[PDB]
């Protein structure tokens, strides 16, 4: 999520685990995890011309 | 018939760290852990030392 403004609001809360076959990458957790809180990014650091 | 040219370079970062220690005796823990136990005398002295 990355603590984004959602754009839409989603209707039909039903079992999204049984329709797992479409998508292209369904991650689940219980209650929270741990991979939610990554920070990984690259970085430049100037141009010389 | 020559015609001018032009470079483009890409260097990238190195990581590196420095690291350094520091020891601490037991019985140093023991006299900056009282938590308002002692107070006397001669253990002002050594918790000074």
């Amino acid at each position: 999520p990355a603590g984004i403004i959602p754009t839409g609001n989603v209707l039909s809360t039903i079992e999204v685990c049984a329709h797992r076959c479409i998508f292209d990458f369904f991650k689940q957790i219980r209650s929270d995890d741990n991979s939610l809180y990554s920070a990984q990014f690259d970085i430049l650091l100037g141009t010389y011309c | 018939v020559d015609q001018p040219v032009h470079n483009y370079m890409v260097k990238r970062i190195h990581k590196r760290s420095l690291s350094a220690a520091f020891a601490i005796a037991s019985e140093a823990l023991s006299l900056l852990s009282n938590t308002y136990v002692d107070g006397t005398e001669i253990d002002s002295s050594l918790r000074i030392r």
